[PDB]
């Protein structure tokens, strides 16, 4: 089983960008999926979690109103659509699989990470 | 535990109704003979999905169902009105139904401000002890 | 939020030695606490969940203990491959929070 | 608040009846088969208007009526037996349902005699500290 | 609106005396009425209150069994019938109107006072 | 009975200055406390009720505050006509009781 | 009081039945439609006469009967489910319904370990008081 | 009324012995009956109590499984059947009458005592 | 079990003097406490029950008082026949227990 992340790179402040995370080797519909980010020289910060339906999203306070997490189970893909980006958002973004759907953790499988750099 | 809504969909808005325990204050409307009928005692409102709280609550209701049904199996009461009162009683017996051991994880008494009062009153006689 | 504080910040130990890592919470999280290993530039890996349960495929030298506000991860006998940062994580309440990590260095 | 009876008249004497929760002690009268009928379980007495307490109580009953009627509007119970028990529960939750902050107006714990015990035991080691 | 008190003067210990207080400019039946006394060089002491009916009387402990307060709404007059008078009862007696019938105070209108002196 | 104690006993102040009077109860009377003015040989006059509410026709310099066991009457800027004794009074329980009064003197 | 069984005989074994408040955990058996009928919700067991506890309990039941019958005489409730809850409430009001006077026979608060904490912290500043 | 005890004397460890206590002057069936023993130079120790039926026996922990108390109301006699005797059991054994059947004490009548000595 | 401790162990007093004997329990036995006299080689005799009630035929000089964890037996005026050991006994809980006795000696 693998998680392959994509969509990273350079983006100007104020722009929009959609990240994707593709699952392989297991049925995506059975598990809650999350986003966790790592800023340079810093630790891990949870960003968002999505449960079984598109309206079952939970967010860190500092991304509410700016980031939207979503899923397309039929294409086995998870998405993060970001808007109103700032310098504080440059980071390596990890996807993370929960052991189950109805609780947010333990994270038993992690992607390799995609770097999103918001900078002029 | 945190709640992760694991349902196929979530209606994110909760258009609710509840009762007004004191639905009138002035005039004769409090008198049953003059007051509203059964259909008119309700108030309404609308809650949105801030912090995903609506989606969490729906899942919670789902998870409560099994335990609730088993509780109803064991009672002989025809109509149960006492679950929340029994919870309140169990809360009280949990904290004060026995001896409260201070610094323990189950005794909720803080003497910290009481500590600043007795540690400031160490100096009330020890410095003026001529 | 429930703040998770890991200690100590650095550990330099020789192979074969026992390592004791600690995670403290500002209020009780009962046993809703997991530990993850993250070795440099590889994906993180789940080691321990529910404070004490060893994950599949993890060596027997890893164990977890604790409850309430105090938790410990023990590595009973170090090998060179354990150089990594280790994180605790709580799931009692939203927002989910992580500790700051412990970087373990192997003193060869 | 004080009660000032504001009724057109006041009957100043209260000739009352109530029940005897333990109406017999000796013999077989406690056995239902042998005991009194429904009409004979009551005791009686007579209270006079000392401190105007009868005239106050009548007015109090009057003023209770509105709030009581509104409470009955909001319940779905056919017969309510739990108002005094719920008051007792609310009393307990008011004082000990949360953390008791000492010297606050809502925490009823007195450590004053406990103060005279610890202020007398200041001198138990400080005077004999050779 | 006015409260005019009368009936004061000298009386021997053990005697009886009735004081009256007449209301003008407002309907007496709508308000609780009280008696308050002021002994020489002293403060104010509440003596009695009467509510809406003659049996709705409340008294200071030191006048129970000795003083009776009553009203005649049809003549707009309040009365205080005293018996078993003692030296401690010489005082300026005030009438006082409540803002309502069902509570004893605030006193929003006061009479000028009638002096009753119990002395040999 | 509930004993009401007023303080201070005497006040000598110039016109225009602020005066603060206090009434303390031996147990809580919540907000069931009124203040009356009694000027020499005139009928008493209601000033304040329910601890803070100004009575009709009373000048705006008079205000009341407090709750529980502690209450205050404030006169924001004294005038010569305010010479009087001031009384608090509680109505939480029978018997009704009055404080001992405060006599205010104008320091001209 | 100790219980001395004063009955003509005592059956020393108690073959009992009671209910399983959570009679199923896995599968669909918790769902009423699929679960057991009224006759199948009971569990059973067997207790022997260790410490004469069975013989004591039978006598206790006997002695309870009179007081219980008199209680039932005074209520207007048709079915009484609240005796144990009222006992719990009375327990709580007995200890914490009023002020707890420390060292009294009715206040169950122990500050003895709290005594060893404050008597060890006498020496926290008094010995290092340079 | 009298309680006359019998059956005492010397017995080897491991043996069995039955003591009897005969009531006279009162109906035995109306009262709980007990055994209390006094070891040499020591105080009183309660041994056993029997209520109204043969199965209503209560015992000190140190005699459970070894001693059995019983009664024969028709012959007005109480019995103590002992087994597995040890050196610690040599003592003067008293019978004791309760004031009632349903409570174990006060002991308002005592026998004179029978000595049982377990010794080699 | 409930341990009963009697004090003092010995008493030497002249005829006519008042004697005070004490029985203390490790936890409350309310008023479920009796006193027995045992004179050398005679059958024991009930003196006091329910902490304070004098048994039939017992002289008026014997009285009992106390409650909770503290009880006292008083003999108001000693006579030579009171040489004996005295025992308290509780019936609140199984096992029934006795105190160790007080031996009273008459100092003639
Ligand atoms: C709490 O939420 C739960 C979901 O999180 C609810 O779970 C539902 O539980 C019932 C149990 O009776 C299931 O009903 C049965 O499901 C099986 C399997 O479903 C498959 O059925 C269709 C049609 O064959 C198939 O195309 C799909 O592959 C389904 O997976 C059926 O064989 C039975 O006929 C019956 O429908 C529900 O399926 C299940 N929901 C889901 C989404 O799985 C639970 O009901 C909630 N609690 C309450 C009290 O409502
Ligand atoms: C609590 O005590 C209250 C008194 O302190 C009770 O108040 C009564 O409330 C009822 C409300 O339905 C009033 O009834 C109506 O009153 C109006 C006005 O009354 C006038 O009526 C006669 C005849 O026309 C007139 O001569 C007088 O001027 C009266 O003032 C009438 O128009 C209606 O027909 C109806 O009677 C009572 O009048 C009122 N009592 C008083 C003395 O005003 C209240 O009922 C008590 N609570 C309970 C639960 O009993
Ligand atoms: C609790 O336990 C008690 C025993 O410890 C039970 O006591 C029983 O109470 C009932 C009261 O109705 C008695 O019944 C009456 O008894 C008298 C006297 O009994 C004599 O009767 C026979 C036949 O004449 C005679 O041969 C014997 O001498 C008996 O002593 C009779 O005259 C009446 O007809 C009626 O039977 C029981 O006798 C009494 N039991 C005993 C053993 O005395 C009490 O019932 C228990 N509580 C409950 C709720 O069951
Ligand atoms: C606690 O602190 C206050 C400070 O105002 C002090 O006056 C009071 O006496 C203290 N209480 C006790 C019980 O020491
Ligand atoms: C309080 O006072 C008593 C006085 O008899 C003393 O013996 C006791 O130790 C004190 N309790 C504490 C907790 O200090
Ligand atoms: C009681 O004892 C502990 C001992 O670990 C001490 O740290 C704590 O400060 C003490 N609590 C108070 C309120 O003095
Ligand atoms: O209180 C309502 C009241 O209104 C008026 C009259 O119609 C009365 O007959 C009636 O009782
Ligand atoms: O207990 C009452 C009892 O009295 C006697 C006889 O009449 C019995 O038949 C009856 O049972
Ligand atoms: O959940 C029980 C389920 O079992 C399967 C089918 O028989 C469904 O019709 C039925 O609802």
């Amino acid at each position: 089983v693998q998680l392959l992340e994509s969509g990273g790179g350079l983006v100007q402040p104020g722009g929009s960008l959609r990240l994707s995370c593709e699952a392989s080797g297991f049925p995506l519909r059975d598990y809650a999926m999350s986003w966790v980010r790592q800023a340079p020289g810093r630790g891990l910060q949870w960003v968002s979690t999505i449960g079984g339906n598109d309206n079952a999203a939970n967010y860190a306070d500092s991304v509410k109103g700016r980031f939207t997490v979503s899923r397309d189970n039929s294409k086995s893909t998870i998405y993060l659509q970001m808007n109103s980006l700032r310098a504080e958002d440059t980071a390596l973004y990890f996807c993370a699989k929960s052991v189950r759907l109805s609780r947010p953790s333990p994270f038993d499988l992690w992607g390799q990470g995609s770097l999103v750099t918001v900078s002029s | 535990e945190a709640i992760v809504n694991a349902q196929p969909k979530c209606n994110p808005n909760l258009h609710y109704w509840t009762t007004q325990d004191e639905g009138a204050a002035i005039g004769l409307a409090w008198i049953p003979y003059f007051g509203p009928a059964a259909e008119g005692i309700y108030i309404e409102g609308l809650m949105h999905n801030q912090d995903g709280l609506i989606c969490g609550l729906r899942q919670l209701a789902n998870e409560t169902t099994q335990a609730l049904q088993l509780f109803l199996r064991a009672t002989t009461e025809l109509r149960t009105f006492s679950i929340l009162n029994r919870k309140a009683i169990d809360f009280l017996l949990q904290r004060w139904g026995g001896t409260c051991h201070i610094l323990g994880p189950d005794c909720c008494i803080e003497p910290h401000d009481w500590t600043k009062n007795i540690t400031d009153k160490i100096d009330q006689i020890i410095h003026d002890f001529v | 939020e429930i703040v998770l504080t890991q200690s100590p910040a650095t550990l330099s130990l020789s192979p074969g030695e026992r390592a004791t890592l600690s995670c403290r919470a500002s209020q009780s999280v009962s046993t809703y606490l997991a530990w993850y290993q993250h070795q440099p530039g590889q994906a993180p890996r789940l080691l321990i969940y529910e404070a004490s349960n060893r994950a599949t495929g993890i060596p027997a030298r890893f164990s977890g203990s604790g409850s309430g506000t105090e938790f410990t991860l023990t590595i009973s006998s170090l090998e060179p491959e354990d150089v990594a940062v280790y994180y605790c994580q709580q799931r009692a309440s939203w927002p989910l929070t992580f500790g700051g990590g412990t970087k373990v260095e192997i003193k060869r």
